Order: structure tokens, then sequence, then C-alpha cells
RNA sequence: AGGAGGUAAAAAUGUUCA
RNA sequence: GCUUGAGUCUCGUAGAGGGGGGUAGAAUUCCAGGUGUAGCGGUGAAAUGCGUAGAGAUCUGGAGGAAUACCGGUGGCGAAGGCGGCCCCCUGGACGAAGACUGACGCUCAGGUGCGAAAGCGUGGGGAGCAAACAGGAUUAGAUACCCUGGUAGUCCACGCCGUAAACGAUGUCGACUUGGAGGUUGUGCCCUUGAGGCGUGGCUUCCGGAGCUAACGCGUUAAGUCGACCGCCUGGGGAGUA
């Protein structure tokens, strides 16, 4: 959260920002409350991810590259 | 990738603030199991725990203070 | 408990009766007693300065003690009584020297339950201690406005008040009506709220039960003549005139807070 | 919730031994000292209806086991219902 | 009886008179039948975030093991004195004698 | 005047606007700018490089406090954030160190629903 | 390979039958 | 009478299971004061609104009500609805372990009883945020909509009522049997903990798939497969789940 490196930097290089949360959470309570679609938003964030896996283990068809 | 008590049995305590710490990141938030690659039983004590540990200020809510 | 009665009769078709199955039914305590002849709203004049106000049926004051001097003596409730007079129930109360005195029945407060006041006392619903020593945020009722006057405040059924803050010599306690106002920190409070809260329940029914209670007839202004009432007059119901009082001063919204010497303690108007 | 020590007694005063537990007496006799012991849990509190389910189940286990007992024995249940204070 | 681990933190100033409480509640606890575990004081040290202003507290670790009426006047002493800030109190899981 | 040494620099960089204002230690505001005072309305009001302006128009406007070095707590999302503490270390200010004090809520209200 | 920030104000209607 | 049905006792296990009473931090609004100064807010753009009576921004303190970030995961528990900060008290159920015990007490179940999201209703409180209705500003051919500024009921609490949802794996309940694979989650036994373990034995659960089945899609040992027991329900569309 905060950054300082003290003396050599002469640059932001705040990593850690993009990396904990300042805008995933921050872009999340923006608005819209839902009450329900993170639920259907939390299974199909999965169901693509396990479909993704299912076909990282199922790509060796030729594809010829 | 690395273990923990799954194998040298033993229970978590919210006093030993020595391990606590190291399973939580220095901005006082909680770090998932898939990266630390904690037994999900342990991470349900281990959440237990850090959450007495800030009722009893061992631990930071965040680090601003 | 409220029970609504059975419409058997118009008038006792709308009661609703707060009954408690616990209160004393025989006579009250002979010593704490003495009489008390009704007004009819009137004063020394003999002229009726409040209105609707007389019949009623005839009640007996009983000695109820918002002082509360007695202290480092524990006492016992002996009973729960019933009082006309207030709108709260009063709980005979024994003492260990066996001195009986009347106090306001607090919450839960059964025939049984021992009580004391004094610095010393603990923090239970009953005892009475300065309020330097009672906790911020408790909830308290019977409180004195001066050290020694008796206890102002919250003292009707169901009611209380309660410590906000106790910043040195005043404790700011955030009345009933959502009023915060400074007292010093050594007037005397009761913990708790008063008992009998169900008395906002009840529903007389019939015309006649207000008048037992002391209540008249309330005359409203539009039916007056101009003579008898700011408003009266009219030719069929008409009014185009400003709400009023009897007596000229506009009413409906005009507020008439005016001590100046007082206001030194109130912090935040009820609103 | 009735603890070990609780049920230790029960077991021993409608058994033939503190080693015959599965008696249909024995079960009765304990539901049934469950159920008193529940009604001040539900005096009071007036809510709890997920653990009222767990009530009300037991209450009709009782039944069952009753009148298997009675169908069975009537001799047995007619000492035992006078022996609990029940069955209106 | 079951056991239990309660923990209070004390402000600072009575730090200086934490002894005088520390036997107080002993008294009143063994005195129902409440034999103790522990008593690891573990000082005045720095606090996380600020508990009402001033940082720096007193902790100290009581590991009582009482019945139930023993410890809610406990908790009843806990709520009406400001000498003791934020206090706590678990579950058994067989007290110990250890962990600093 | 008074020619305080040290500050730190309050960016509020929200969605709409990057309003910026230096401050010493203590709290106390000593000057202020913002992409929406420096001109740039409307959809340029929203942008980093009026964040810019800003930064550069509350470089100066505390010169008659003369602070020697600072430090910047961003706060909000913004488009700015990052290109604005920019032209503030660039304006010749010592950054001696960043922080982040984006107000995130433990669930405490409810949000809006608005946007259709 | 792994996760996020950013990307459209407004555009109505079409006789029945083959 | 016996035991593989079913139930009980002993010891433990995980858990947003349920009820009651306290408590914590972040944040939002509001209130007072200090610093400080022309914007702030909003949007596709803009305006209403807020502001030179000095806002916004910022700092300190205080008052409140509601929801509990991270943990948190096609994880867990519950009959379903549904339930997550923490703490204590009252309390239900499921599951495993090695034995004993009772001895068909079992399954289903019209009528009946109970529980039953949200909205809504009655009584009394509470009221920060959000927000029907409503108002204004825009957009538009019109806009009593989408967008923006505000905003009442409501949303929250106690006690009663309503009894309805795409109350949905759209799949009634119980029991038996019928090739496998890859994971999660929660017990336990055995072997060398010889090192982030290995081989079995149960509960629950996710995904993929064979036989078979199906109109097809697909389901696929938690079956829509192969059978048995009981209950509910359907008989072309509309009229109408209405009179």
């Amino acid at each position: 959260i905060k950054v300082r490196e003290n003396e050599p930097f002469d640059v932001a290089l705040r990593r850690f920002k993009r990396s904990c949360e300042k805008a995933g959470v921050l872009a999340e309570v923006r608005r819209r409350e839902f009450y329900e679609k993170p639920t259907t938003e939390r299974k199909r964030a999965k169901a693509s991810a396990v479909k993704r896996h299912a076909k990282k283990l199922a790509r060796e068809n030729a594809r010829r590259t | 990738f690395c273990r923990f008590t799954a194998e040298g049995v033993q229970e978590i305590d919210y006093k030993d603030i020595a391990t606590l710490k190291n399973y939580i990141t220095e901005s006082g938030k909680i770090v998932p199991s898939r990266i630390t690659g904690t037994r999900a039983k342990y991470q349900r004590q281990l959440a237990r725990a850090i959450k007495r540990a800030r009722y009893l200020s061992l631990l930071p809510y965040t680090d601003r203070h | 408990a409220v029970v609504k009665c059975k419409p058997t009769s118009p008038g006792r078709r709308h009661v609703v009766k707060v009954v408690n199955p616990e209160l004393h039914k025989g006579k009250p305590f002979a010593p704490l007693l003495e009489k008390n002849s009704k007004s009819g709203g009137r004063n020394n004049n003999g002229r009726i300065t409040t209105r609707h106000i007389g019949g009623g049926h005839k009640q007996a004051y009983r000695i109820v003690d918002f002082k509360r001097n007695k202290d480092g003596i524990p006492a016992v409730v002996e009973r729960l009584e019933y009082d006309p007079n207030r709108s709260a129930n009063i709980a005979l109360v024994l003492y260990k020297d066996g001195e009986r005195r009347y106090i306001l029945a607090p919450k839960g407060l059964k025939a049984g339950d021992q009580i004391q006041s004094g610095v010393d006392a603990a923090i239970k619903p009953g005892n009475t201690l300065p309020m330097r020593n009672i906790p911020v945020g408790s909830t308290v009722h019977n409180v004195e406005m001066k050290p020694g006057k008796g206890g102002q405040l919250a003292r009707s059924a169901g009611t209380y008040v309660q410590i906000v803050a106790r910043d040195g010599a005043y404790v700011t306690l955030r009345l009933r009506s959502g009023e915060m106002r400074k007292v010093e920190a050594d007037c005397r409070a009761t913990l708790g709220e008063v008992g009998n809260a169900e008395h906002m329940l009840r529903v007389l029914g019939k015309a006649g039960a207000a008048r037992w209670r002391g209540v008249r007839p309330t005359v409203r202004g539009t039916a007056m003549n101009p003579v008898d009432h700011p408003h009266g007059g009219g030719e069929g119901r008409n009014f185009g005139k400003h709400p009023v009082t009897p007596w000229g001063v506009q009413t409906k919204g005009k507020k008439t807070r005016s001590n100046k010497r007082t206001d030194k303690f109130i912090v935040r108007r009820r609103s | 919730s009735l603890s070990t020590e609780a049920t230790a007694k029960i077991v021993s005063e409608f058994g033939r031994d503190a080693n015959d537990t599965g008696s249909t007496e024995v079960q009765v006799a304990l539901l049934t000292a469950q159920i008193n012991h529940l009604q001040g849990h539900f005096a009071e509190h007036k809510k709890d209806h997920h653990s009222r389910r767990g009530l009300l189940r037991m209450v009709s286990q009782r039944r069952k086991l009753l009148d298997y007992l009675k169908r069975k024995d009537v001799a047995r249940y007619t000492q035992l219902i006078e022996r609990l204070g029940l069955r209106r | 009886m079951r056991h239990y681990e309660i923990v209070f933190m004390v402000h600072p100033d009575q730090s200086e008179q934490v002894p005088g409480m520390i036997e107080r509640y002993t008294a009143a606890i063994t005195g129902a039948e409440g034999k103790i575990h522990r008593l690891e004081d573990w000082g005045r040290r720095q606090l996380a975030y600020p508990i009402n202003k001033l940082h720096k507290a007193h902790y100290v670790l009581m590991n009582v093991e009482a019945p139930q009426e023993v410890i809610d006047e406990l908790e009843t002493t806990f709520r009406f004195n400001d000498a003791v800030i934020r206090s706590m109190v678990m579950r058994t899981k067989h007290a110990v004698t250890e962990a600093s | 005047r008074k020619q305080v040494s040290d500050g730190v620099a309050h960016i509020h960089a929200s969605f709409n606007n990057t309003i910026v204002t230096i401050t010493d230690r203590q709290g106390n505001a000593l000057g202020w700018a913002t992409a929406g005072g420096s001109g740039f309305r409307g959809s340029r009001k929203s942008t980093p490089f009026a964040a810019q302006v800003a930064a550069e128009r509350c470089a100066d406007a505390v010169k008659e406090y003369g602070i020697k070095n600072l430090e910047v707590m961003v706060k909000g999302p913004g488009p700015g954030r990052e290109s604005t503490i920019r032209a503030l270390n660039a304006a010749g200010f010592r950054i001696t160190n960043i922080t982040d004090v984006t107000p995130i809520p433990h669930n405490g209200c409810r949000p809006p629903k608005k946007r259709r």
C-alpha cells in the first residue's frame, strides 16, 4: 500500500496496486447490487475455466502447426 | 506447493502471531489457499484465528492505521 | 398482555384491555396514602384555566418515593401495585430495617427481586445510583435534574433515557423526545425502563371510558360561533382562516420555547 | 441434551441391566426424558423451527414405538404409560 | 465444568495496578471451585490499531476452567470496568498450560 | 506565507474528475487545482492529460509556502492517479513515498443499481 | 503461461392473397 | 422366534443448521470546528441540483442505522425456503469407529397439521444507504421509460397475517441391482512418520463418459438404465387457471 524505495527509485514502480485490489473491488462496489447475479457469474466463471483445462488436456489432435 | 500441520499434526493458535503473519499479506488481508497451498480444513481454522487476532489487535485490520 | 374483547355490545366492540395478572388485588398500603381532591381545571380564582378536565373516578394519591434517599440498605420487592395517578405500575418495596416505600416499577421486576440504592450499588434494574458511576450507553429512567431534587425525566410507562456522553462534570442524556440535554453527573438515576409498557396498546372503546379517566368533551373551533373561537362562524362549514388556538396564537407549527436560562443545557433540540 | 451420565440412569432403570439399552421400553423412556427436557427450550425462544423439527421427529418416533409395544405385549405397555405420565 | 481462555487488554495507567485485578478475579473463581490453568501475562505490548486512543495496551491471559455461572459475573465486571478494554472468552478444547 | 517545509499531496482521482489538493503534514490545506478548473470541460475532464495540468496548476499557487518535499496519497480509481503523480514529480518536487488510500468498505452500504 | 483497468446517445413502420 | 430392514447406547468428527443476548473494524450520510478556494456533481453531451451565506477537497472529534471486504472455492450445512465478521449461552441433524442391544417397531401416505424467498398487510419502534410512487432536468416525433439530480412507502427490529415464485437438478418418495475415469470435501483402518506419503474402507458432492434408454437434445451407479411399493397429476389450442 505504501511503496517508498527511499532513495534510488525516481519512478513509480508501484506494482502492488495492480496486484492487490485498487481496481477490482473498487470497480465492483461501483454500482449494481444484484444480490444473486454473483452466483450465476460464480458458476459461469469456472464453467469456462474447467472447459478450458478439459481441452488443455485434449489439445493433442494435430493442428499441424 | 507447500504444506503444513496436515502431516505434522498440531492445531492453529490465534496467539501464535509469529506464524499467523506468514499466512496474511502485509496489507492485512488473508491470502487464498490457491496460492499458499494450504489444506481447506486448516484454512478455516486459520481464518478463525486471524479474525480473533484482529479483535485482540495482534494483527492489523488494514495496514493503513 | 393485550386482550381484544368480544363485540357483544357497541362500545365493548373496540375495547382493548391491557391486563396484568400479577398486580396485587387487595387494598393499598394505608401509611403511604393521602387524599387527592380533583380540581376540574380550576385555579385560585376559580376560573377554568385548562379545559377538558373534570368528573372522573375518585383516586387516592400514593406517596411514591422518587428521591431515593435510603443508601447502603438492601430492600426486597414485596408486591406490584396499581397506581391510578400514574401511567406505570408502582412496586411496594420493603427495606432491611422495616420501612416500606413505593417506588416506580422497572421493566423486569417480580415480587422477590432485591434492589438497593447508593454509590455502592451494583448495575441491575431497580438500583439507584449517581450518573457518574453508570457506564456510558446505559438505559436509565426516573432521572433527577438537580442533585436531591427527586427525579423528573423518564417516569412514564415504558419510557427511558440514554446516556450518550459523560464529558467532565456533565452527563449528556438523550431524552425520550429525541432531545439531547446536559445534566450534572451528580443527579441520581434508576437503571432500566419503566414497566407497564403495553399501556400504549390500550384502546378505550367507549366515550365514557374517557369520561372516567377525567377527560371531558372537546368541542372543535369550527363548530363554534365567531364570538366563541377565532375559527367559528360559517354558514355551512366554512374555514378559510389560519389554524389558531382559542386565543389567536398561531398553532399547527409555531414554536413557543422561550426559557433562555435553560438554553445552556440543551445540545440538540427535538426534531 | 441428556449427556452420558443422565442417560446412564434411564438405561439401567428400564432395562434388565446396564448393557441392555436397545430394548423398546428403554428407548421410549429415553425419548420421553428428552422431550420433557426440551419443553423448557421451547418454553421461550418460540421461533426455533429447525430444532422443533428435531423434537417432532422424536415425538412420532415415540408414538411408533408405543404402538409397537402395545401390539406386541399390552401388559408391559400398561405398566410403562402410568410410569411416565402420558397417553391421553 | 467447561474450560475458557479469557483474555483482556487493560488500560496502560492501571497497568501499575494490574496485579490486584489478576488475583481478585481468581479469588471469586476458585471460591466457586474454579480450577485455573494458566496466567500468561504478556505485559504491555504495542497495539495494531488505535483502540479508543492510547496505543500500547496491557495484555493478560487467564485460561480458566470453571462452570458457566462463574464466568457470567466476570463478563459483567468487564463491561462495567473502564480499566479493562476489549475482553473476550473462548471455548474449551482441553485447556493448555504452555505457548507463550 | 508562514513558510512550511514538508507537506502531503492528496489526489482525489474519481471517474469524472481528479481534484488535487496539497496540504501540510497536519492536514491543513494550502492550495489546490482541478482538471475542471483549468478549462477542460466535458469528456476531456475525465482524462489523464487533464490530470497533468491539474498537477501543474497545483504545482504553483503554493510557491508562497515553498514546499521542498512531499508525499502522495492517491484516492479513487480515476483515469489519472498515475499520470498526475508524474507531472507533480517532474514539476520539481521531491517525492518521498507514495501511498494508496482508496476507501473500500467491508460491505457497509448498498451501492446504486444505476446504469442500464 | 496467470489475473485485472478501458471499448457503442439515438434508428418507428411495411394491406390482404400467392 | 432369528438377523443383513429399522431404531437405541458408548467415544469422537466437520459444519453460513436454528433461536437469544453482547461486540468489532472499514465505509456511507449527517452534525460542530479549523485550514482553504472557485468551482463541485453528473453524463454520450447537458441540465436540474450543490456553491462566494463560502461547497467540494482535507484534518480532528462526535452521533447514528444497515451490511459484514480479504478468507470464499461448481466449498459446507439444512426437508425445502434458506443460511456466512467475531464471541458466549440454549439446541437439532448427519457421518465414521469397534462392539453390545431391541427384534420387522419398516416404506408410502388421500384427508389433516406444520414449515415455507421476495413483495404485500396489521401494531409499535427505527431510518444511514438504497429506492417503488412522485417531482424536476434531459433524450425523443411523443417519453407519464431507458439516463441524471432528488425522493415517500418499503428495505431493518419485535409480535401476528399472507401461503405465493422459473419455490427449478423444470426430474415425487423408499429400497435393490447394473463396466469406468478425473477432482473436491469430511472420518477411519493398515504399512516404514522410513521425506510435501502409499494401498484399502465409508459419507457427501462436481465434471466427463460405456452399455442401455430417449423423439431428439441428452441422462448416464446422486440415472431420464433394469425392477418392485405407494402417492400426486395429465388427456388438442384458445376460452382459462377465468366465471
